[PDB]
């Protein structure tokens, strides 16, 4: 009825499947093997894991979501791990050798391999499925089929389709940190390829997580289990509405033209809060204005672009647990209230507010302390342009050099496609520079 | 008898009016072979205004054929009820235009032209009163235009009585099917404002929107286009052809339809149109009809009245009904939207009623209302005119044919007057 | 009524030639001695063959075409071939010695030589036809016949009629794969006797042909072969109007001041396609919209210069088959849809559709697959000069070395028209540079 | 009252006879002595084992079926294997000498030296039976009796009886894998002698069964244990109509006409699934739709035939187990929804129903996984003839070469044989070559 089914690729890509599907199935409580701890009685109101967990005639409930990246061995580690009664065979799909973080590898040489095994699993599950409102895709600029593939992947998968939301959920080159140099590369050919194949998606970068579970977890030492528990919570919320009664339990399609008001910019940020240790989680309180004011606070920003140096434009602050639609609201008005922060005038308010009741859910081993509400702050402004001119100026220079561009045009892409893309970014960076002018008179 | 002819030029239009005489056929029920099949006198008595009787009761149409070159000739040549035609009107060219109307209008222009008015005058011989003439081409090129500019002239000075009803293609502001498209035009329209007594708009983009949105299909071609566009060409002579208890013919048409000369663009509504299942959501009430007749979508041109404003408005009916009912929509029509409605044109809309509808339908309606809306129609081909003869884009192709540009000019602060003119019209009260 | 003829010369020229005849009367099916396997009934509407299988009192129908070249060796294969029954002696001019590849030797010392035969043929073809609107001449700026004396042939043949239609194919000098190295001097010393007495004419270049035909015809090992089968489809589809019903059977002469809008850059691109294989004619479809999207892949294009480095003027999609208006239309407003493209403005939209009603004919033995619709995108761009500079600069050094040159001064041509050649190539260069220039305000 | 009987030959064909009578002695779980583990209950309403399993006056229930063949080695193992109290020494009939693969020998040759044995067993068994239906002939054009003495065989028997329906099951000679060379001589010279002697037959190839059998039943390394296991299911459902309750119990003799239209062309696929394994028993849920929909998956074709190739005529999905009228009818609207798929039109629809309520039992020690439901699309389409013609061109070429003849003329076997069989090609391609046209107008 409200399906939705996650595509994972690149390394940490898959890394944060894992940690989500842990995740949900925590939280349903559905043991890894595939049953629940005891009988589901018959109900009705609203539909409950069916989304996501796969209905079996027994104590089997697989996800709805496909593995897919040409570098085999970690997903192994799945296939391998305690889930292996969890996930199902054919939900496995991987490549032997990855791209080498070609780009043009897995997207055009490898890209020709595993393509139509994926669409067969991709007409499976949705054939599987009835009301499946759009496509959770992740994957991520490093891992390098986590770029050529899946830009192929969407470039396919929406001409397919299309009346599918995009659920698009790919990692950023951090702004200093990094993994490789080509990454502008992998980035910026993605984009030109990734814009019209892509509904709408957002940026997570790390070195936030890293400063932030570090200052706000308490952290002393992290990693991809910490990042990936991290992303595990805030996908966990972004669809709480289609798996729990809130009391505007909005949807994604609802979000798509309303947040992203044009079409072009359609990404944005997402600062969840709260995240607090044991030792914080008392010695405090964490009030609706506490993760609500602190939910923009620019050093709270989840991803490394400052928001104070952008005007916002949209803001689902969706929440978990026992919210008030009063408390909330004059918080809201305290947003109005921020003289520092300047938001698309000719879109004055444009909020939308997510009120679900089930407050958060722990996940055992974690760093992050337990509470009564949840924010996701997916809010877009004219802020996150910059880093991208940074990518297009690293990029700009390190392909003025012709560095690496062998690798590149050894595996079947052209020049002007570089140059070309180039030209995209040059028009989004005219989409960011126009649509935060302000309209005259 | 207030019968009257065809003559069709252009690169579709030839095929048009093939369409044309065709649906004639059918709502006279006359076999292709040239005799009469059907079962009232009606589809006989007032047959000669489109046909003729032949020596044998060979029955033939009024037509005027225009080309460039034979293959249309051949092509309708080669079609059913190509038994129902007369050999002599096969008049064509050995060249084709081109579409450079220059080339249509001078090289062959002058060439072809004067074989064509003679027999089309040895028509005007075979006419005891003729109400007029049935011209049809395209308003972008030549392959029409290039010659029927000539006609308008000729047969306009040697019949300065008789009606020049004209509906000609009009290039759709999206898909420029050429790119000469301006030139052409504006040369011509520079004439049509003159010359030509009736014009009607013929975009393409809104018969793909009927036939797709409104008629629910997926495969356009012409020949469904013109079926529906014949239909409405074919209905407004309904009255002129059968009885009708509220009867207007094109004089009284015209006349109850322009306020100045200058205004004999029309737009076009004709329904109703479905696809088969329809009929099993609807049914057929006049309000039903009107509540088609002021639709956008149904609005066939380029102009829009829901930014335009309805200059004139008029409905044609065929069928048999209740006049009670028809007046009551329409007064209550011109009310509903009167903003739409020009103001110091009182009862602005105006009625008639075919005692028949035409066949297979017990109903018609047909609209050809008069808004201004047009004037981006004419802005925009001005304006594509304006930036290639800012840089005289193919004026090469053009100069070619020996004109003088400041014909272009006369064409061009022409339509532009012909717009603001509209437009002071449209802003006043 | 609607006759054209076709002139050959150089040796890839008249292989051209001899593919395109064996092609035409497969595709009538008149069987190469002559006759058609069985009788005409008569009929209108519209020409048949008779534009050029010339009509007997019997099975004998002969192209309307003729060959000339100095180099006559292989044309006798023709004289020997299997239609030796098809063609007719004085169809057959030919000299003994060649050119050498001097333009100046068939073009001026055997330019002397066969004139006034070729004249009194083309004399009795013509005065044999009627309505001939113009001349199909093939060449090659190799097989040195091909430059030189096609260059007196189009400069006399011009001055006689004029009013018929120059209907240009000859080979250019691919970028860097090449025949000779006096090609500079063929081309250009071509070029500024070519373009005056011509009146439009495409570019053909070999390594599209190769890349192309091994990619998308998967073609292992190509040559002349497939090559002219190749020039065979296009030129087989750029004339179907005047040879079969389509809604907008356009005409040359309607070509030619409307794509070529300026008297003067008058050549233009062609990337016909479909082609692809038996097993791509399956698992494919092959939607007008493919035909059409992939009509303008610049790695599509046919001529070995980038449209994406060039804006396009013209488009003339004329399309073989069931072809919908509407679907090609939209598939245009797609084509305005195009970003990467970019089009001489004060030429917003130029275009003029082709829809004829018959899909393409195959012929046995060839690598193309069978499908439902054509696609010739004759289309004019600002792109082509480049190549062009190639051509002049490499030339340009060449002859500023002198090599050479006593070639060609020794068979009576002077410097001046290599140095104001030159020129030439300086005013197409200023052409190329100005009309792309945006027209100001 | 519904009988059918069983015959075998060919090493390959009784190796599929041992798998099926395994099966179905299994199924019925009649232990393999020929007793039933305990006594059974008076009943009526339907037959039993009947059809098959022989009564005794005690414990003793031998099938109803007959081995064939001029190669007695493996037939011995039969002799010895488990079920030497199972079947009978009359049942069997076996050959010292084979053909070696000679189809005159065996067919001539030795074709002389078992028949009367053969049919003396065929009446002692008809005439111990009742209603018998039809004949369950199985064979194989490589273990040479399998086409030769077969070919007889049914050349005589249909001759004898008549009224009895023809149940083909024989292998065809895989595309590209093969047994010999001679295959050619053996197929063709059997389809001759095969078609005007036979009623109906499935084509079964084995490279389908390699491949399905490893990625659908996941086999890495399989062999005629895994192939006879395969078809013993198919056979296994093919008939139990006539073993179990089913809504629609269609009968064989239903089939004949009404599948294969026409007489000519009376032969068809055969693609049964659900084929899994026991993780994708779990991880999966094995709709209706989805045995339905992947019923026609190409790729899940069971003989190596493309049906897209080919254009559909009848499909007679009988099921096992629990199905719905309903569910799996609106299935068959999803087939007719198949644009790819193409059906002769003047047999619009010709589809026929079959509902067994007994879901599949599964053979321990086997790959396959446990469902609830079984397919059998017993199918006919164009696409078929085109292996054919491979075998008719490979056999063209080699016996134009002679290669082989004298083996054969040596044997008692003319020429005309051969040229006039492969005039029976020629005959089927034009029934294939005609059947698929669609009627005019
Ligand atoms: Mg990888
Ligand atoms: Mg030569
Ligand atoms: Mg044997």
């Amino acid at each position: 009825m409200r399906e939705v089914i996650s595509i994972h690729v690149g390394q940490g890509g898959i890394q944060v499947g894992n940690a989500c599907w842990e995740l949900f199935c925590l939280e349903h409580g559905i043991q890894p093997d595939g049953q629940m701890p005891s009988d589901k009685t018959i109900g009705g109101g609203d539909d409950a894991f069916n989304t996501f967990f796969s209905e079996t005639g027994a104590g089997k409930h697989v996800p709805r979501a496909v593995f897919l990246d040409l570098e085999p061995t970690v997903i192994d580690e799945v296939r391998t791990g305690t889930y292996r009664q969890l996930f199902h065979p054919e939900q496995l799909i991987s490549g032997k050798e990855d791209a080498a973080n070609n780009f043009a590898r897995g997207h055009y040489t490898i890209g020709k391999e595993i393509v139509d095994l994926c669409l067969d699993r991709i007409r499976k599950l949705a054939d599987n499925c009835t009301g499946l409102q759009g496509f959770l895709v992740f994957n991520s600029v490093g891992g390098g089929t986590g770029s050529g593939l899946g830009s192929l992947l969407l470039e396919r998968l929406s001409v397919d389709y299309g009346k599918k939301s995009k659920l698009g959920f790919t990692i950023y080159p951090s702004p200093q940190v990094s993994t490789a140099v080509v990454e502008p590369y992998n980035s910026i050919l993605s984009t030109h390829s990734l814009l019209e194949h892509t509904d709408v998606a957002v940026m997570l970068d790390n070195e936030a997580i890293y400063d932030i579970c570090r200052r706000n977890l308490d952290i002393e030492r992290p990693t991809y289990t910490n990042l990936n528990r991290l992303i595990a919570q805030v996908i966990s919320s972004l669809t709480a509405s289609l798996r729990f009664d809130g009391a505007l339990n909005v949807d994604i399609t609802e979000f798509q033209t309303n947040l992203v008001p044009y079409p072009r910019i359609h990404f944005m940020l997402s600062s969840y809060a709260p995240i607090i240790s044991a030792e914080k989680a008392y010695h405090e309180q964490l009030s609706v204005a506490e993760i609500t004011n602190s939910a923009f606070e620019p050093a709270n920003m989840m991803a490394k672009c400052d928001p104070r140096h952008g005007k916002y434009m949209a803001c689902s602050m969706m929440y978990r647990g026992d919210v008030v639609p009063k408390d909330v609201n004059a918080s809201i008005a305290t947003i109005k209230t921020k003289r520092t922060i300047q938001f698309v005038d000719w879109c004055p308010t444009g909020f939308k507010v997510g009120i679900n009741y089930q407050p958060p859910t722990v996940v055992p081993g974690g760093d992050l302390a337990k509470v009564m509400r949840a924010v996701c702050m997916i809010s877009n402004s004219t802020a996150i342009a910059e880093v991208f001119s940074r990518l297009d100026h690293k990029f700009d220079l390190m392909y003025a050099k012709r560095a690496f561009v062998h690798w590149y045009v050894g595996e079947g892409m052209e020049e002007g496609e570089f140059s070309e893309a180039r030209e995209d970014l040059a028009a989004l960076e005219k989409d960011y520079e126009e649509v935060g002018i302000e309209t005259a008179e | 008898m207030r019968e009257i002819v065809h003559i069709q030029g252009g690169q579709c239009g030839n095929q048009i009016g093939a369409k044309f005489w065709e649906v004639i056929s059918d709502e006279h029920g006359i076999d292709p072979t040239g005799t009469y099949h059907g079962d009232s006198d009606l589809q006989l008595e007032r047959i000669n205004v489109y046909y003729n009787e032949a020596t044998g009761g060979r029955y033939v149409p009024r037509a005027i054929l225009m080309d460039l070159e034979p293959g249309t000739m051949d092509s309708v040549r080669a079609g059913p009820f190509g038994q129902l035609f007369r050999p002599d009107n096969f008049v064509f060219g050995q060249t084709g235009a081109g579409n450079n109307w220059a080339k249509g209008h001078y090289t062959e222009g002058a060439e072809l032209i004067d074989s064509v008015l003679d027999v089309v005058r040895k028509e005007a011989e075979g006419c005891d009163c003729l109400q007029g003439f049935q011209i049809t081409h395209s308003l972008g090129g030549g392959t029409g235009s290039g010659m029927g500019t000539l006609l308008i002239s000729k047969v306009r000075e040697e019949y300065p009585d008789r009606i020049m009803e004209t509906f000609s293609v009009v290039p759709s502001p999206k898909v420029s099917d050429t790119v000469v498209e301006p030139y052409n035009a504006t040369l011509s329209v520079h004439q049509l404002v003159e010359n030509a007594d009736e014009c009607m708009v013929i975009d393409n983009e809104a018969l793909y929107d009927i036939c797709f949105r409104t008629l629910k299909l997926t495969t356009p071609t012409y020949g469904d286009l013109n079926h529906l566009v014949s239909a409405a060409m074919s209905g407004v002579t309904c009255c002129l052809r059968f009885p009708g208890q509220l009867n207007s013919d094109l004089r009284k048409l015209a006349v109850n339809l322009i306020p100045f000369p200058r205004l004999h663009f029309f737009m076009i509504g004709f329904a109703p149109l479905t696809s088969r299942g329809s009929q099993q959501y609807r049914a057929l009430t006049v309000p039903e009809l009107t509540q088609q007749m002021f639709d956008a979508k149904n609005m066939m041109c380029a102009a829009d009245p829901r930014h335009g404003r309805y200059l004139t408005a008029s409905a044609l009916f065929r069928g048999r009904m209740s006049t009670k009912e028809v007046d009551e929509q329409m007064l209550n029509v011109q009310n509903k939207n009167s903003s739409y409605f020009v103001e110091w044109i009182p009862n602005n809309i105006k009625s008639s009623i075919c005692d028949i509808p035409p066949k297979g339908l017990k109903m018609a309606v047909t609209f050809v209302g008069n808004s201004t809306a047009i004037q981006e129609m004419f802005k925009r081909v001005a304006e594509q005119f304006t930036a290639m003869f800012r840089r005289k884009a193919f004026l090469h192709w053009y100069t070619g044919e020996g004109m003088d540009e400041m014909e272009f000019t006369e064409a061009e602060s022409n339509m532009n007057d012909l717009v603001s003119e509209y437009q002071q019209y449209q802003d006043a009260t």
